[PDB]
């Protein structure tokens, strides 16, 4: 009797995240408020069996 | 964004986009072949037959 097993597992992963945020204010002396501010996120997954 | 003029003109401004995505591929094969061979008897005609 002969008998071969040959088990092969590989798994990848990748996680990314970029998180911006700029705020900017021009606050005269009660005369003009004027306040902006952007967000940005992004998340990736990305998981590879074999 | 907000915005005040002359402290009375009061302004608001606020959006937010989300998108999420998601994606799964799930493949499978397997594959089987099992081959049995018996050989029991060699019959041979006797050589002074009729």
């Amino acid at each position: 009797q002969e008998d071969h097993v040959r088990s092969s597992f590989l798994l990848d992963n990748q996680n990314s995240q970029n998180t911006v945020t700029a705020s900017a204010g021009i606050a005269f002396l009660n005369i003009v408020n004027f306040k902006v501010e952007t967000d940005y996120i992004s998340q990736t997954s990305l998981t590879k069996d074999y | 964004t907000e915005l005040a003029l002359f402290s009375r003109v009061n302004g608001k401004f606020s959006t937010e986009f989300q998108r999420m995505k998601t994606l799964q591929v799930k493949d499978q094969a397997v594959t089987t072949r099992v081959q049995v061979r018996n050989r029991i008897y060699t019959v041979k005609t006797t050589p002074t037959s009729e």
